[PDB]
RNA sequence: UGCAUCGCGUAG
RNA sequence: CUACGCGUG
């Protein structure tokens, strides 16, 4: 009863918080473009996410995917904003290199913003 | 020499090898080689591969080249043949057209089409009215279906103009309805398949129609983009606020499904929170190059890496064992079981093993006959739907899943929702599909392998509703003794002996057999999981309608088969397989095991020459089996019963989820009338897409010795009160490791340790009757340690260090 | 016998290293876990002793 | 920090 | 029988 009310309040708060985290400038575009109004869930983060997080296992994948300060993924251009390591330390772009790769705590989590 | 032939006539029938411009090998040769695969005899497959430039002979010099797990590159080699297969299929249609125009009625056989696609058979063709010719293509397409998925024959359909050289087709990301594309593919490839095909399984007549349509959808979905599948979502306005909510689901097997109670309370709050729509919408995009699986989004600002801690060491017990003479140099009993720590990349790596789940099309006629036969193994049990008041939950302090774990345990949600609310949720699940998220959690357990173990904690709603759906049948199976499925049958108080006597029942030349399913959960096809769910739901004939049962199947497929998996704060799409935390984990696995066994038997019988069989009864049985498989659509109940009796007589089985013991007639197996280990290997190859190594399978010639291994316990025949009994003794290393190494430190020592050592002694007592003396001394060591623990802690406790208490547990009184 | 005691020493050593917050650093933890797992699966005593010496060196350095 | 099954121990 | 704790796929 009381705990039931607590659970209801918590779920409502979480949903409205995710709504605050939600933006409609991008969403309403796809909603109106869609004849049905129904869209696959997977495409929502692809075409509406402001931030992209890329997990890199090794240096070869880094070079193959997003080597430069700006890269292209999901038919969109992203600019790198941060490159943390497995220890959540701010690795700098210069440190990433075939020479210094053994001294970097792979995997590398790169966070970029949509251009 | 010997060539594969598909034959049907009054005298003989079946698909087997016979001694009987054009290419050297036919399509029947390829189908036989890929469906009857034996590593020792692959010459035909090797020659077909090298002749048509799928691989070079050097490829064969490598060992484990055939195994998918060790050498996944074989998938590429086979794929190099796919186009040929496709261009054979497209030629077949043309031939059929010609015949229809020529008023010719005949049966099309695989052994009459060369690997170039040309049809050179003009026999059995009887002229009729022009335009009235009708070909029989059941056997051809049915036998060729398994090869289509392995060779990835329809890959050309993923390219512009159906040409591999040209670029890929760019489908609109927002598109999700491929009904017209499926109809076009069916009319282009399977045009003369007279059975009606439904792209959306919501419009299926019965469970068999669902299986057929899903068998075709498995093949057709590979062509379509990978982002169309999954929860269909829509923006709606509730309380003057915009919520993105799920209003449907696109299934690689079941097509598009739309919720019937879509509109724009604790129940609605749970359905909202469980839905991955909100989480994926509020999550940042994620690209994960550590896996080959699809990545949805990241619900966390930072990635999470979880580690497995090292197991604790109990110094007192190990020192006691050393002082009492155990763990010496060269002793047979040694510590081979420990807690293996893991790095931060462990969890995700385990998830990456789902890479071994491949799209698998099944021989639909074979699967239909096999499900009909398998339903016989579940007739005794009773099933149906129950209400909330009749549901039993063993532990209410477990995890509720994501995002429910954030606020409380399962007890919280079971207490908050009244029985009426749970019944309302169940009824909603009978009309609408609720997609859910399952967390992947690494397990802390003892083992003899460095590999880590991951389990899937499903959300609270899935457990609640699947329980209300299946618990009656599940408890019925757990309360039945003397059946093929031995869930609920204890090994104590003579249970082992009773079970073993049940399995040995009336086999003329009894031999014993056992096997292992390589990567069962990860590599299990989705079609077989759907078939298991349908067999488990066939007990709802009276309480559920067709639509209700289909929507329950859709819920199961969207909450287990192809769910969304949170691994370290990041959502991923599961390619398929079976979850380990669903309500029907063990029983669905038992259904799958029985299905594989019946399939092996059916393949063994048909693969026999038939003319050689000197028994009229088995020859007629083979003929009628071919008839009921590739010539009769409607189920023949009498022959299903006869085949079930045949298998029970010559192929007695004992099944726990993945472990199986079999007592079979050795003479029939030698003559090919019943399945052998090679047949199981071939079936696991062409169906389960895994190679079974003969090392992990065992065959026992002497019934007296008993099963080599079942449920990780061995069998010993020992004399108790003038009567011999089969008793289960465990590997001593496991018990000693459980005694020495503990997961946490609270249990390392104290009064609680006495209970653990009493239980380990209960498990170890059967070792006292082993001829090896050390195995017996293990139990006395445990007893002495229990006594010493009581002494250090310091009448009743006497029974714990006196062996009569443990001897009683293995006697048939109770 | 020396092999079983080497295995148990490796177990307790990795437990101490875990309680030393070595898992905070990813690569050190990876090295220690690999060494310990190989020790537990080692069938020859000399290689197990070498890996145990390496783990003890890891502990001693800090 | 999953779904089951079986067996123990202590209390009502 | 109920609650709690401990010990195969
Ligand atoms: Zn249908
Ligand atoms: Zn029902």
């Amino acid at each position: 009863e009381d705990k039931r009310a607590k659970v209801t309040s918590a779920m409502q708060t979480m949903l409205f918080t995710m709504l605050r985290k939600l933006d409609n400038d991008a969403l309403n575009n796809i909603i109106n473009n869609a004849r049905d109004g129904c869209v696959p869930l997977n495409i929502i983060p692809l075409t509406t996410a402001a931030k992209l997080m890329v997990v890199i296992p090794d240096y070869n994948t880094y070079k193959n995917t997003c080597d430069g300060t700006t890269f292209t993924y999901a038919s969109a251009l992203w600019e790198i904003q941060q490159v943390v390591d497995a220890d959540s330390k701010i690795v700098q772009l210069s440190e990433i290199s075939m020479d210094n790769s053994p001294n970097l705590a792979w995997p590398l989590i790169v966070t970029a913003l949509r251009a | 020499v010997y060539r594969a032939f598909d034959i049907y006539n009054d005298k003989v029938a079946g698909f087997a090898k016979f001694l009987k411009r054009l290419t050297k090998y036919t399509m029947a040769d390829l189908v036989y080689a890929l469906r009857h695969f034996d590593e020792g005899n692959c010459d035909t497959l090797k020659e077909i591969l090298v002749t048509y430039n799928c691989c070079d002979d050097d490829y064969f010099n490598k060992k484990d080249w055939y195994d998918f797990v060790e050498n996944p590159d074989i998938l590429r080699v086979y794929a190099n043949l796919g186009e040929r297969v496709r261009q054979a299929l497209l030629k077949t249609v043309q031939f059929c057209d010609a015949m229809r125009n020529a008023g010719i009625v005949g049966v099309l056989t695989l052994d009459n089409q060369d690997l170039n696609g040309n049809w050179y058979d003009f026999g059995d063709f009887i002229q009729t009215t022009p335009g009235s010719g009708v070909p029989v293509v059941d056997s051809y397409y049915s036998l060729l279906m398994p090869i289509l998925t392995l060779t990835r024959a329809l890959t050309a359909e993923s390219h512009v103009d159906t040409d591999l050289t040209k670029p890929y087709i760019k489908w609109d990301l927002l598109k999700y309805d491929f009904t017209e594309e499926r109809l076009k593919l069916f009319d282009r490839y399977f045009k003369y398949w007279d059975q009606t095909y439904h792209p959306n399984c919501v419009n299926c007549l019965d469970d068999r129609c669902i299986l057929h349509c899903a068998n075709f959808n498995v093949l057709f979905s590979t062509v379509f983009p990978p982002t169309s599948f999954g929860p269909l979502v829509r923006k709606i306005f509730v309380d003057g606020v915009p919520f993105v909510v799920s209003t449907g689901y696109h299934f690689r097997e079941l097509g598009v499904v739309h919720n019937q109670d879509v509109n724009l309370s604790f129940k609605e709050l749970l359905v909202y929170a469980a839905d991955p729509a909100m989480h994926a919408a509020s999550g940042n995009l994620l690209l994960d190059k550590r896996t080959t699986c699809f990545s949805v989004a990241a619900l966390t600002n930072n990635v999470a890496f979880q580690t497995v801690k090292p197991g604790n060491f109990n110094k007192d017990f190990y020192d006691f064992a050393v002082s009492k003479g155990f763990f010496k140099e060269g002793s047979s009993v040694e510590l081979k079981h420990f807690f293996f720590a893991q790095d931060g990349n462990a969890a995700i790596s385990d998830y990456d093993y789902y890479r071994y789940n491949l799209p698998t099309m099944c021989d639909i006629r074979q699967l239909l006959f096999v499900v009909e036969v398998v339903d016989k193994y579940f007739d005794c049990y009773d099933g149906g739907c129950i209400n909330a008041n009749q549901v039993i939950v063993n532990n209410l302090d477990k995890s509720a899943g994501f995002p429910f774990n954030k606020w409380g345990k399962a007890r919280l949600y079971y207490d908050s929702m009244s029985y009426e609310d749970q019944d309302a949720l169940f009824a909603y699940t009978k009309r609408n599909v609720i997609p859910t998220i399952t967390q992947m959690n690494l397990k802390y357990a003892i083992s003899a392998k460095n590999r880590a173990r991951t389990v899937a904690g499903v959300s609270i709603c899935s457990t609640m509703t699947n329980r209300q759906f299946h618990q009656k049948l599940l408890k019925s199976i757990a309360a039945t003794r003397g059946a093929t499925v031995v869930i609920g049958t204890s090994k104590f108080y003579g249970g082992w002996h009773n079970m073993l006597k049940t399995v040995y029942s009336d086999v003329e030349n009894p031999h014993l057999m056992g096997w292992d399913y390589p990567k069962c959960d990860r590599a299990m096809p989705n079609m077989l999981r759907i078939m298991a769910s349908l067999v488990l739901a066939r007990k709802h004939t009276t309480c559920c309608s067709l639509s209700h049962r289909f929507y329950r199947l859709a819920n199961e497929c969207a909450q287990v088969l192809s769910e969304m998996v949170m691994c370290g704060g990041s959502l991923y799409v599961k390619p398929g397989g079976t979850s380990s935390g669903d309500a029907t984990t063990a029983y669905a696995n038992s259904v799958f095991n029985i299905c594989q066994a019946v399939t092996a038997n059916v393949n063994a019988l048909l693969s026999t020459d038939g003319n050689k069989i000197a028994d009229k009864y088995v020859r007629n049985l083979q003929h009628r089996l071919y008839e009921c498989l590739y010539r009769n659509r409607d189920v023949d109940t009498d022959f299903v019963n006869e085949f079930y009796a045949y298998l029970r007589k010559h192929f007695s089985m004992m099944i726990l989820s993945d472990d199986a013991v079999v007592c079979f007639n050795s003479t029939y197996a030698s003559q090919g009338l019943v399945a052998s280990i090679k047949n199981f290997k071939s079936v696991l190859y062409y169906q389960n897409n895994v190679f079974m190594s003969e090392a992990k399978c065992w065959t026992e010639t002497d019934l007296t010795k008993g099963p080599h291994e079942f449920c990780s316990q061995h069998t010993m025949l020992v004399k108790q009160g003038d009567d011999y009994v089969y008793l289960p003794y465990p590997d001593p290393s496991r018990i000693l490791g459980a005694g020495c190494f503990v997961d946490d430190i609270v249990k390392t020592d104290g009064t609680l340790m006495i209970e653990r050592f009493v239980s380990l002694a209960i498990d170890a007592y059967p070792l006292t009757k082993h001829p090896n003396q050390e195995y017996a001394d293990v139990f006395h060591l445990y007893l002495q340690y229990i006594r010493k623990l009581h002494d250090e802690l310091t009448d009743n406790t006497s029974r714990y260090w006196e062996p009569e208490f443990y001897e009683a547990m293995y006697t048939p009184h109770t | 016998s020396k092999m079983s005691d080497v295995k148990c020493t490796s177990v307790v050593l990795l437990s101490v290293l875990q309680q030393l917050r070595v898992e905070s650093s990813s690569k050190l933890w990876a090295q220690c876990v690999q060494l310990h797992n190989d020790i537990l699966l080692a069938k020859d005593t000399t290689e197990a002793f070498e890996k145990m010496v390496s783990l003890l060196s890891v502990l001693l350095s800090m």
